[PDB]
C-alpha cells in the first residue's frame, strides 16, 4: 500500500491507495485504509491490518474519553504518545505503522509511527510497499502549500506508487484535516480502472442438489 | 500447516436479497480424509452463520465462545444481534489472544435486521473484511477467489446464486487436492435458509 | 548519525545531521535529533530509535518533578542520572544519550550502550562519530568562543557527513547557555557543494 | 544463501480446440515489489510452433536457445515433430535436475491435422493436455477453463466451445487473474494457432 | 558473492533522438564512502555505453571482459550485440554458482533503433525507454516514469535525470551528488566529467533557527 | 602414437588418402550381396561364407538389426562390422532418447560417415576405429519410405535404388541394368534378387547358404529357409 | 498417488491413480503412471514425476537395445537392477521415485518394488505412494493367490478407487492393466466418479 | 540435491507432491511497511562494537 | 501411535483398542486396560502418552462423576466428548497433553461416536479409526462398513481392521480389547488376533 | 534393527536371521531369503540398508567366486569375513554402507563364526546376536549355549532367542530362517515363531 | 533442567550415568599455542564492513 501524508500550512493531507494483499493474491478491494481517530485527527497505517485497526482504535478510545472528560479536542501529540506507549512494550511484535495527521489548537501536525514506537514529526510522509515511488513524488514537489495543491501533490505520490508498485493499486483515498474540521473524498479517483467484461450464466440445470432442508426465521 | 492439517474451505456469495454460504464436509488428517460429513458452518440462528477454516478444535471452541456472547449479548437487548456486531465481537474475541492467535480464518454471513445480505471474513487476529461480491478462505481460497472473480456478478437471483456458487466451489475443489468431494450450501434469505448438500467428484 | 558536544567558554553547543535511515534507504532527512529534555537540558539520542526515544520521555518529567519538589533548575545531572538507571536496568533496550545543558555551569554527560556514564568536555556519537576521533582529538581547544566552538561543530560534522552514509543532510546546531537556547542550521547545500 | 532464480511470472494459458490452439500470456515483467517492464514477451516461436514461458525470464530464455540450437541442428535433414520437439525439451530440462530452469514450458503446436498442446514441470515431465495455465495466476485462471470450456461438473447441455467463445473466456480469465493476482500484467499477447498458420493479437489489462 | 565496494545505482533513459546513462562516482565499503571518483559509464564502443552498479571488483571484472573480447573480435557489434553479450556473460556466471554481484545497463543508438536494456546479477534482463538499477528501480524510476521522456530534448532529459539524481543523493545513503552523464545519439558519444548536482535543505527549518 | 596416427593421415600425390584407398580395395574381398529398393519395398541378399559345413549355418549370420526398421549387410572384413553395428545401435538408441522417434537412415549414415574418418582424434567415442573400416555396408531401413543406403570406407555414402557389393559387385552391378525394374511385386522382385545372387555366389544357391532381409511399412522381415525355400523353388 | 501390483494364479493386475499435485493445487488429473517398456514388462511411477519418467523411459532404451544386442527379450530383473543401479547412484542426493518393474521371465511373472534407496524386492503383491497404506488394508482382506481372473480385477480397481477416496494426493482415473503370459493389456480408464 | 521431489506423494506422511511446484525456488492479513525486503523502522544508528575480544570475555 | 478402531450401528457402539502398552523398543504390557465405562451407557478410550493419558482420563471420569452426582448433569457420550474436548484445549496452547480419545455410548438420539484428537478437535462418524489405523483401516472400513451391521458383523470387522494392522503395520500388536455399549449395557471382549 | 541371531558348535554353525522385510511403518515382505551359500561350506548374512546390503553381498559373492576360480583361493569364513571387512572399510570414509554382516562356516580348523558390523570391524565369537539381539539374546545366549551343544539344540537355542524378540520387542518379527552349515552341507529351516 | 542425569544408566541406549560426572558443567595430541581460549595466529587486522544492507544485497 501507499498511505501518505502531506502538511501544508494550515492543515494535513492524508491520502492512501484502496487495495490489501495477503501474498501474491489481492485480498480486498477499495479497502479504506484511513482510521478514525478524533474529528481532529486521522490516521493510516500500514502492516498487520489487525494491528493497525485496534492500534488506532485504542487511540480512539483514550483520545474519545479525553475529550469528553475534559470538554478539549485532543491534541496530536496525545494521540502519538498513546500509540507509543502501546507499541514500545510489545517490541513490534505488534506491527504498526502509522501517519497520523491532525489539527490541534497548537497548529497542524503530521507524524510518522513505527511499529517498535518510535515517532517523528513530518512535513510529508509515505508509507506502505509504495513509500519509495510516493516519496519519490513528494521529494520532488513538495514545497509551502495550500491545500489545493497538498491535495494533487499528495494524489499524485499516491498515483506513482500505485503505479509502479505490485502491491499498491485500485483507488484512492483523501482525507483533509484543516482548522475548519476534517473531510473525507473516499474512491477520490479511479486510476486502476478494469475492463468492462460481460456477464456469465450457468444453466441452472448444471447443479444437482442431493437433498434440501428448509428452515424459516422466526 | 495445522490449517492444511484439516484442510476445508468456505465461501459466501451475496446476491440480491440473499446470500450463498457454502462449504465443504471433508474432515482431514493430513493426506487422509477422516470424515466426509464434517460440516464447518455453524449457526447461532436462521439469519446469522459462521464458518471456520484452520484448526477444527479452534473453530469449535470459538463457535461455543461465539454463542455464549451472542446469547448473553441477546438476553441483554432483546434485540437480535446484526451481522456486522457478530463480525466485529469476533474480531474482538480473535485478537484477545494476539500473543497466541487462533490457527483459524472465520466467515461471516447473514441477513441484517433490515433483511439485506451480509457477509465478511477474518483473519486469525480479527483482521476484518466486510464484503459486497463474495469472500472465500481456506485450502481452495486461492481457486475460490480467482473463479468467483471470473464468474460473480452483482444483484444474483436466489436460483442463479446459487448456482454460480456452487459451479465456482465444485470447480475450485476438483484443483484442491484437500479439497473435500461432499459439500453443503446454505442459501440464506430472509425467510430463513435452506441447507441444500451436492456431491462432486467422489474422490 | 552523527551527534556532537562541546562545552565552550559560556555555554553547551550540540550539533547533529538530520538523516534517518533504514538500511540504503532515508526514511526521512529532517529528522530532529536534539531532543529537549527542558528548557536547559537536551538530549541527543543515539541507539534504537524508539528506546532512545522512550527514554527521553520519562527523562523529561523525571526531571521536571525533581525540579519542582527541590524548587530549583532542572539538574542536567539528575537527568543524566535518571537516564543511566534506565538504561541500566533494561539491558534489552539499546540506548545511548548525549545529555547536555546548563542549571549552574555546562555539563556534557554521555551514557553508552550499557549505561556507562562519564562526564565530558566534548562528545561525540552515532555512527559517523567514528570517522572524526582525530579530527576532534586535534582541533578542539579548552574554552572557545561561540564563532570558534561553532566553526568546530560545523568542521566536525561536516567531515563525518561526507564519510558516513548513515550521516548526511544539515546539520543542526543549538547553543545552551545561560541566557536561554538558540538553535542554528547550516544547510547542506553548503556542506554538499563546498 | 545465494538465490539462483527470480519469479517473474505472470500468467500463460494454453488451450487447444478441435482445430485451433489458442495461447495467451501477459505482458508484465514482473522484479520483487515492482515491475521491470509491461511490454516483454513471455510467448517464443519455433517454426510452426509456440513456446510459452513463465517462472524466471533468464531460465526460460535460455531453454529456449537451447531449444533453437538443438531444433537447427536436427532440422539438417527434416522439420521437426511437435511430439520430438516436446520430447527434446523434456530430456534438455532434466539434464539440469540438479539445477532446475525455473520455468514452466508450454509448448503446442500442430502435427499435421491434429492440434497438441505440451505442459513442462521445472524439471521436465511433459504431459499432453487440453488446457494449461503457468504461473502465479495458474489456480485464478484453471478452475475456469475446467469450467466453462472442459464443462467439467456441467451437468447439463454444454455450450458448445467455438474458437471466439474460448477466446472470450480467454479475455475474462486473464481479467480476473489480473484483477486477483499481483503480478499479472497490463495487457494479454493471444496466439492463434491453426492448422496453416498463425496470429498475434494484443489487449489490455488494468495496469495498477 | 563480494559485497565489499559497492556502487550505487544506474539511471537510462531514452529521449527523442537518443538515449541518457547517469551514474555517481561514490563508492561506499559498508557505511563508509570510502571513493568519491569510481567512475562507472565506459564506452563500448561508438554508438554505444555501458554503466554497472554493484560490487566494484565485479565491475571492473566485467569491464575488464567486455574490453578483451572487443579487441579481440574484429567484427563490429551493435547495442543490441553487446546487451546479449553481456547477458550470456552472466547468466553463465550465475548458472556456475559464481555470480557477479553486479547490474549492468547498456545503452546505444544503431542506425535508427534506440538501445535502453537492463541486466541484473542473475543474467535476468529487460529492455525498456527508462531503465533504473538498484534503489534507484525503486525511487528514481517511479519519478521519471511519470513524464514522457519520448519526447524530451537532449537538454530537457539531461535536466530530468539530474532532478532524478538529486532524489537518489536526498533519499539514498549509498548515492553521492558528484554524478557523470553519458549520452549516445546518431553521430555522437559523450561522457561528461563527472560533476556536482546542487542540493536545496531549507525545508528542514523548524522555526527560528539562525541560518548560519 | 604421432607416426602411426600420421601414417594414418597421409594424402597420395593423387589425393585420395593411402589407407581409404587401401581400404578400397579391402571392401572388395567379401561375399556377394544385392540390395534392391522399390516403391514400396527394400530388400537385401547376402551370400553367406561358409567357411566349413560343420560351422553352424544359422550362427554365421550376415544381416544385423541396428534398429526397428533398420538392417544392416556389409561386405569384406567382417570384424570391424560388429563395431560399426554396435555403434549404429547406440546412435539409433541416442536419438530415440533425444527425439522419441525412430531415427530418418540418411540420419544414421551421416552420423556413421562423420565418425569413419575421425579415426585421427584421441577420445574415443567419436570414432570407429584408428583406421578406415574395412568394410562396404548396405544400409536398409524405413522411416517414411523404402530406403537403401551404401557406407563405403573412404566415409561416403549414396542413397541407392539397386546396388551390389563384394567380390561379384561388378557383375551383379553389369545384371542390374537388364534384371531390375523397380515395379515388380516384392515376391518377384525377391526371385530376382535370388537368381542374380545365384548368378555369381561360389556354390549352389539354397535356402541354408543364403541370408534376405526385406523391410517394409508393415514388417521388418527376416525370411527363413522355409520361405527362402518357397521362392527359390 | 498409490499405485497396486500383484500377482495372482491366472496372471498379474496393474493398478494406478492417475493424478498429480503441487501441494495443494492439483496440477494434473490424467496423468499416466505407467511405463510400457514392451508387451511383457511395464512399470509403474510414483514419486516425483519427471525422475521416475525420465530413468524409466531410460530404462526401457537399456530393455530395447539389448533385444537388438541378443535378439531375446529381456528379463524383468535385469531391467529393474538396470533401474535400481540408476537410482542407487544418486543415494542420498535427494532422489524420490519408487516404483514396480513388473513382467514375466517366459512363464513366471515377477513384480519388482524400485525405490530411491537403492531398494530392490520381488514380491506377489506390492502397493506404492501415499494412497498405498489404505491399498494395502483393503487387499490384506481379500487378496488371494487363488482369485480368478475378474475377481483379481475388480479387487485392484476396488483397492485403488478406496485409496483415492480416502487419499488427498490421489484420485484421477483408474488405470487399470491385466499382464498375461501372452503380455500386457490396458483394461481401462475408469473414472473414480462413476463406479 | 534432488530436492525430495514427490516424498509427499510418494510415501503415506505416517509438500513434496509429484509436480515441481514454483515455492521450492501465514493466515495473517499482513502488508509490507516499506518495500525493503525485512526493515519496518529506523536503523539503530549508533557506534557498533568491534574487535576486542568476545572469545576471552573475562580477560579485561 | 497406539490404534484404536470403533463402530456404531444402529442400536450400538463398538470401540476396539490395542491393549498392549509400548515405548519406542520394548512392550511394557500386553494386556492394559485403556477404556472408562461412565453409568455402563458412555464407553470412552484413551490413547497417546499413557503419563498424559491416564491422568487427563481419570480428572475426566472424576469430572463426569462430580457433574453427574452434584449438578445432575446427563452423561451422555457429547457430553464426555465437550469435557474431553475443552480439557485437551485448555492445555493446548500452554502445557499440552499427548494424547486422544474415542468416546461412545448410547444417547437419546440414539449411539454417538466421537473422536477427539491431541488439538481438542471433536467429530462424531459413523466409524474411527486413530493412531496408525487412520492409515490402514479407513479402506476396510468403507468396503465393510454398512448402516445395518449387526454387532457380531462389528465385531468381525474391528476384527479384520485390526488383522490389517497385524499383518502389514511394522509396530507390533497381540492383544485387542473391544467394548460394546449397548441398551443392554457393556460387554469386554478380549482378542489375541 | 534387523535381527539375527548365530551360534557355533561343534563341527555345526547356525545363522538365523528375520526373513521379514519391513521399513519404519510398513512390512513390504516377510518372507525374504537374506543368506549367501558362496560354497556349501560357507554361509553369510546381510543386514541392515536392503539397498546397500544386497548390493554389498551381491559385489562379494561374486568376487568370492571369482578369486575361488581364478586365483584359486580357499573360501573360509575367515577368507569371506576379511573380504566382506575390506568392502566395507573402503567405502566407509567416502561412501559408507549401512549394512552389516554375519559370516559363518567349516574351514580345516573346525566351525568358524564371524561378524561384520556397521564400520567394518571384524571379529570372532562363540555366538553372536546383532540388531536388536545385541540387547536382548545375550543373557539367553549366555545362560543357554554351552561348547557341546548339539544341532538341535542350537536350533532351539536360536528358538528362544528370537522368542524373547518376539515377546519383548516393540517391531514384529514372524518369520525367521535359519540355515546349519556342517560337514553335511547346508541345511535351511523356516520357522513362523 | 534437570539435565537428564541418568539416561545413559536408566535406558539401554537403542554420557549420563547415575551420577553427576565433573565438567558436565579428541584423540589427538593437541595442546594450545596460546594461553587464550581460540587464538592461533595474528588477528586480521583492516577495516572491517559494517552498515549498508545485508537483507537487501542487489538494491544498491
Amino acid at each position: 500500500t501507499t498511505i501518505v501524508g502531506v502538511k501544508y500550512k494550515g492543515g494535513v493531507v492524508i491520502c492512501a491507495d484502496t487495495r490489501s494483499t495477503s501474498g501474491p493474491i489481492v485480498a480486498d478491494k477499495n479497502c479504506s485504509k484511513i482510521h478514525y481517530i478524533s474529528d481532529n485527527i486521522q490516521a493510516c497505517g500500514a502492516g498487520t491490518s489487525a494491528d493497525i485497526t485496534r492500534v488506532t482504535r485504542k487511540a480512539s478510545k483514550v483520545l474519545s474519553i479525553f475529550s469528553k472528560t475534559y470538554n478539549r479536542l485532543p491534541r496530536v501529540s496525545h494521540c502519538v504518545r498513546t500509540c507509543q506507549l502501546h507499541l514500545h512494550p510489545y517490541q513490534g511484535h505488534i506491527s504498526a505503522a502509522l501517519v497520523v495527521g491532525g489539527v490541534d489548537d497548537t497548529g497542524a501536525h503530521l507524524y510518522d509511527v513505527y511499529p517498535h514506537g518510535s515517532s517523528n514529526s513530518v512535513s510529508y510522509t509515505a508509507l506502505g510497499s509504495g513509500s519509495l515511488a510516493a516519496i519519490s513524488i513528494l521529494e520532488a514537489g513538495y514545497k509551502d502549500m495550500n491545500r489545493e495543491e497538498a491535495m494533487e501533490l499528495a494524489c499524485a505520490a499516491i498515483e506513482a506508487g500505485i503505479m509502479n508498485d505490485l502491491y499498491s493499486g485500485s483507488n484512492i483515498d483523501v482525507c483533509v484535516i484543516s482548522q475548519e474540521g476534517r473531510e473525507m473524498f473516499r474512491n477520490y479517483k479511479k486510476v486502476g480502472v478494469r475492463n468492462e467484461v460481460p456477464k456469465f450464466q450457468y444453466p441452472r440445470s448444471s447443479v444437482k442438489i442431493l437433498k434440501e432442508d428448509i428452515y424459516k426465521y422466526i | 500447516d495445522i490449517s492444511q492439517h484439516y484442510g476445508g474451505s468456505l465461501l459466501a456469495m451475496i446476491g440480491k436479497s440473499s446470500v450463498a454460504f457454502l462449504s465443504d464436509k471433508r474432515l482431514g488428517s493430513g493426506p487422509i480424509s477422516v470424515s466426509k460429513n464434517f460440516t464447518k458452518i455453524y449457526s447461532l440462528t436462521p439469519r446469522l452463520f459462521f464458518g471456520f477454516t484452520g484448526l477444527v478444535s479452534d473453530g469449535e471452541m470459538l463457535f461455543k465462545k461465539i454463542r455464549k456472547n451472542y446469547n448473553l449479548f441477546v438476553q441483554d437487548n432483546n434485540k437480535d444481534m446484526e451481522p456486522s456486531e457478530l463480525s466485529n465481537m469476533i474480531s474482538y474475541i480473535l485478537y484477545q489472544k494476539r500473543l497466541q492467535p487462533y490457527y483459524v480464518a472465520v466467515i461471516v454471513c447473514g441477513m441484517t435486521l433490515d433483511k439485506k445480505p451480509y457477509a465478511s471474513s477474518m483473519d486469525c487476529i480479527g483482521a476484518m473484511k466486510e464484503t459486497s461480491e463474495f469472500v472465500t478462505s481456506g485450502t481452495a481460497s486461492k481457486n475460490l477467489m480467482g473463479l468467483s472473480e471470473a464468474l460473480f456478478y452483482p444483484e444474483m437471483e436466489d436460483e442463479d446464486l446459487f448456482t454460480t456458487s456452487v459451479q465456482t466451489f465444485l470447480n475450485s475443489s476438483d484443483r484442491d487436492t484437500f479439497g473435500g468431494m461432499g459439500f453443503e450450501c446454505l442459501l440464506i434469505n430472509p425467510e430463513g435458509y435452506k441447507r441444500r448438500e451436492f456431491v462432486g467428484r467422489c474422490d | 548519525t552523527t551527534i556532537m558536544a562541546v562545552k565552550y567558554a559560556d555555554g553547551i553547543l550540540i550539533g547533529a545531521d538530520c538523516r534517518t535511515s533504514m538500511g540504503t534507504y532515508v526514511s526521512s532527512r529532517f529528522t530532529d535529533k536534539l531532543t529537549k529534555i527542558s528548557d536547559n537540558i537536551y538530549c541527543c539520542r543515539s541507539g534504537s530509535a524508539a528506546d532512545t526515544q522512550a527514554i527521553t520521555q520519562y527523562i523529561t518529567e523525571l526531571v521536571q518533578r525533581s525540579s519542582f519538589i527541590d524548587k530549583e533548575i532542572p539538574s542536567v545531572k539528575k537527568a543524566a542520572m535518571a537516564a543511566k538507571d534506565i538504561i541500566y536496568r533494561y539491558p534489552n533496550m539499546l540506548a545511548g544519550l548525549i545529555i547536555a545543558g546548563y542549571d549552574t555551569k555546562p555539563r556534557i554527560f554521555n551514557i553508552s550502550l550499557g549505561g556507562t556514564m562519564t562526564e565530558a568536555e566534548w562528545q561525540i556519537g552515532g555512527s559517523g562519530s567514528a570517522y572524526i576521533y582525530g579530527l576532534c582529538d586535534t582541533t578542539f581547544k579548552p574554552n572557545m568562543n561561540l564563532e570558534e566552538a561553532l566553526e568546530f561543530v560545523k568542521l566536525a560534522v561536516t567531515c563525518a557527513i561526507k564519510r558516513d552514509n548513515a550521516s548526511g543532510g544539515c546539520i543542526r546546531m543549538a547553543s545552551i547557555t545561560r541566557e536561554g537556547v538558540q538553535r542554528f542550521f547550516y544547510s547542506g547545500d553548503k556542506i554538499l557543494n563546498s | 544463501k545465494f538465490n539462483p532464480y527470480e519469479d517473474n511470472s505472470g500468467s500463460t494459458v494454453s488451450i487447444r480446440l478441435n482445430n485451433s490452439i489458442i495461447i495467451a500470456a501477459d505482458t508484465r515483467h514482473c522484479s520483487e515489489m515492482g515491475i521491470y517492464s509491461r511490454n516483454t514477451s513471455k510467448i517464443f516461436r519455433i517454426g510452426d510452433f509456440l513456446l510459452t514461458i513463465t517462472g524466471f525470464y533468464a531460465d526460460g530464455y535460455e531453454l529456449y536457445n537451447r531449444l533453437k540450437y538443438q531444433v537447427q541442428i536436427y532440422e539438417s535433414f527434416n522439420k521437426i515433430s511437435i511430439h520430438s520437439l516436446a520430447n527434446l525439451a523434456s530430456k534438455i530440462m532434466y539434464s539440469k535436475r540438479l539445477f532446475p530452469y525455473y520455468s514452466y514450458v508450454t509448448l503446442s503446436g500442430f502435427e499435421g491435422d491434429n492440434p497438441y498442446v505440451y505442459s513442462f514441470d521445472c524439471l521436465g515431465h511433459f504431459e499432453e493436455v487440453d488446457s494449461v495455465c503457468n504461473g502465479s495466476g495458474s489456480p485464478l485462471i484453471q478452475p475456469l477453463l475446467d469450467s466453462t470450456i472442459e464443462k467439467k461438473n456441467w451437468a447439463g447441455e454444454n455450450y458448445e466451445v467455438t474458437e471466439e467463445y474460448v477466446k472470450d473466456i480467454v479475455r475474462r480469465g486473464f481479467n480476473a487473474a489480473s484483477e486477483r493476482d499481483v503480478k499479472t500484467g497490463d495487457n494479454v499477447e493471444i496466439w492463434i494457432i491453426k492448422k496453416d498458420g498463425m496470429t498475434k493479437e494484443y489487449e489490455r489489462l488494468r495496469q495498477d | 558473492m563480494k559485497n565489499f565496494v559497492i556502487g550505487s545505482g544506474v539511471i537510462s533513459l531514452r529521449y527523442k533522438n537518443g538515449v541518457i546513462t547517469c551514474t555517481d562516482t561514490q563508492a561506499s565499503y559498508g557505511n563508509l564512502c570510502k571513493f568519491n571518483d569510481v567512475r562507472r559509464i565506459f564506452r563500448l564502443s561508438s554508438n554505444t555505453l555501458i554503466s554497472l552498479s554493484g560490487e566494484i571488483s565485479d565491475i571492473q571484472f566485467l569491464m575488464n571482459e567486455l574490453n578483451k573480447l572487443n579487441e579481440s573480435d574484429p567484427v563490429k557489434m551493435s547495442p543490441r550485440g553487446y546487451l546479449n553479450l553481456v547477458q550470456g556473460i552472466l547468466y553463465n556466471k550465475r548458472s556456475r554458482v559464481e555470480p557477479l554481484n553486479v547490474s549492468v545497463s547498456i545503452v546505444g543508438v544503431d542506425d535508427d533503433d534506440f538501445l535502453v536494456s537492463c541486466v541484473n546479477h542473475l543474467g535476468n534482463f529487460y529492455e525498456d525507454n527508462i531503465v533504473c538499477t538498484g534503489l534507484s528501480n525503486m525511487i528514481a524510476l517511479p519519478f521519471l516514469r511519470t513524464c514522457n521522456v519520448l519526447d524530451l530534448e537532449r537538454d530537457e532529459a539531461i535536466s530530468l535525470v539530474e532532478k532524478a539524481m538529486t532524489v537518489m543523493c536526498y533519499r539514498s545513503c549509498r548515492s553521492s551528488n558528484r554524478i557523470q552523464i553519458g549520452v549516445v545519439e546518431k553521430g555522437l558519444v559523450d561522457i561528461s566529467d563527472p560533476y556536482v548536482l546542487n542540493t536545496d535543505w531549507q525545508v528542514g527549518h523548524n522555526e527560528e533557527e539562525i541560518v548560519l | 602414437s604421432i607416426v602411426s596416427r600420421q601414417n594414418a593421415n597421409t594424402y597420395s600425390a593423387e589425393g585420395r588418402l593411402y589407407q581409404v584407398e587401401y581400404a578400397m580395395q579391402a571392401m572388395n574381398l567379401g561375399t556377394s550381396s544385392i540390395g534392391i529398393k522399390t516403391k514400396d519395398y527394400v530388400l537385401l541378399a547376402s551370400e553367406k561364407k561358409i567357411i566349413s559345413k560343420l560351422q553352424n549355418p544359422s550362427s554365421v549370420k550376415k544381416h544385423y538389426r541396428v534398429y526397428d526398421h533398420i538392417a544392416l549387410g556389409f561386405s569384406g572384413i567382417s570384424a570391424d562390422v560388429k563395431t560399426i553395428v554396435d555403434k549404429s545401435r547406440n546412435f539409433a538408441i541416442n536419438h530415440e532418447y533425444l527425439y522419441d522417434e525412430n531415427c530418418k537412415v540418411e540420419r544414421l549414415l551421416e552420423h556413421l560417415a562423420d565418425l569413419s574418418l575421425n579415426f585421427d582424434k584421441k577420445e574415443a567415442d567419436e570414432k570407429i576405429f584408428s583406421r578406415p573400416f574395412g568394410a562396404s555396408l548396405l544400409i536398409i531401413g524405413y522411416d517414411t519410405e523404402p530406403r537403401l543406403f551404401s557406407l563405403d570406407p573412404s566415409g561416403s555414402y549414396l542413397e541407392y535404388h539397386a546396388k551390389a557389393i563384394g567380390s561379384g559387385s561388378e557383375v551383379i552391378e553389369n545384371m542390374l541394368e537388364q534384371e531390375f525394374d523397380p515395379n515388380v511385386d516384392i515376391n518377384s522382385g525377391l526371385k530376382n534378387i535370388l537368381n542374380m545372387l545365384s548368378k555369381v555366389m561360389k556354390d549352389k544357391i539354397n535356402n541354408f547358404n543364403v541370408e534376405i532381409t526385406a523391410i517394409t511399412k508393415n514388417e521388418c522381415k527376416i525370411l527363413t529357409p522355409e520361405e527362402i525355400e518357397q521362392f527359390l523353388e | 498417488t498409490t499405485t497396486l501390483a500383484f500377482i495372482f494364479q491366472g496372471g498379474m493386475v496393474i493398478a494406478v491413480d492417475s493424478r498429480a499435485s503441487a501441494g495443494s493445487y492439483i496440477a494434473s488429473q490424467n496423468v499416466h503412471k505407467v511405463i510400457r517398456v514392451n508387451k511383457h514388462l511395464i512399470g509403474t511411477m510414483a514419486g516425483g514425476a519427471s525422475d521416475c519418467y525420465f530413468w524409466e523411459k531410460k530404462m526401457g532404451l537399456y530393455a530395447k537395445l539389448y533385444e537388438l544386442k541378443n535378439n531375446k527379450r529381456i528379463s524383468v530383473s535385469a531391467a529393474s537392477m538396470y533401474l535400481s543401479n540408476c537410482v542407487y547412484s544418486y543415494k542420498g542426493q535427494g532422489l524420490s521415485l519408487g516404483s514396480m518393474v513388473c513382467g514375466y521371465d517366459g512363464d513366471k511373472p515377477v513384480i519388482y518394488y524400485v525405490d530411491d534407496a537403492g531398494q530392490r524386492l520381488s514380491g506377489d503383491l506390492f502397493s506404492v505412494g501415499s494412497g498405498s497404506t489404505i491399498a494395502y488394508g483393503v487387499l490384506n482382506e481379500s487378496y488371494r493367490f487363488d482369485l480368478t481372473k475378474e475377481e483379481a480385477l475388480n479387487l485392484g480397481k476396488k483397492a485403488i478407487w478406496h485409496a483415492t477416496h480416502r487419499d488427498a494426493y490421489s484420485g484421477g482415473n483408474v488405470n487399470l492393466y491385466f499382464m498375461d503370459k501372452n503380455g500386457w493389456e490396458h483394461l481401462g480408464t475408469f473414472d473414480v466418479d462413476k463406479f | 540435491g534432488f530436492g525430495n521431489v514427490g516424498e509427499d506423494d510418494l510415501h503415506p506422511q505416517i509438500k513434496k507432491g509429484a509436480i515441481f511446484s514454483p515455492e521450492e525456488f501465514d493466515g495473517i492479513d499482513k502488508t509490507d511497511i516499506f518495500p525493503l525486503k525485512k526493515k519496518r523502522d529506523p536503523d539503530s544508528d549508533h557506534f557498533k562494537k568491534t574487535g576486542g575480544d568476545d572469545d576471552n570475555p573475562f580477560l579485561y | 501411535m497406539e490404534s484404536s478402531v470403533a463402530l456404531k450401528g444402529n442400536d450400538f457402539v463398538i470401540i476396539g483398542t490395542d491393549s498392549s502398552v509400548k515405548n519406542s523398543y520394548l512392550v511394557l504390557k500386553r494386556e492394559e486396560d485403556k477404556f472408562y465405562n461412565i453409568n455402563n451407557k458412555v464407553v470412552f478410550t484413551y490413547l497417546g502418552d499413557q503419563g498424559d493419558a491416564f491422568r487427563t482420563s481419570s480428572f475426566i471420569n472424576e469430572k463426569l462423576v462430580y457433574e453427574e452426582i452434584q449438578n445432575n448433569v446427563e452423561i451422555t457420550p457429547k457430553v464426555t466428548a465437550n469435557v474431553i474436548q475443552k480439557t485437551l484445549y485448555d492445555n493446548l496452547r500452554s502445557h499440552p497433553k499427548n494424547c486422544y480419545f474415542l468416546v461412545g455410548g448410547l444417547s437419546q438420539d440414539g449411539p454417538e461416536l466421537y473422536s477427539v484428537d491431541l488439538y481438542g478437535s471433536l467429530h462424531e462418524n459413523d466409524f474411527m479409526a486413530v493412531g496408525i489405523s487412520t492409515y490402514f483401516c479407513y479402506g476396510v472400513l468403507d468396503k465393510e462398513y454398512h448402516k445395518n451391521i449387526t454387532k457380531e458383523d462389528g465385531i468381525k470387522i474391528i476384527q479384520k481392521c485390526f488383522d490389517v494392522l497385524k499383518q502389514r503395520c511394522s509396530v507390533d500388536i497381540s492383544n485387542i480389547e473391544i467394548k460394546i455399549v449397548s441398551k443392554e449395557g457393556v460387554e469386554t471382549i478380549n482378542k489375541v488376533l
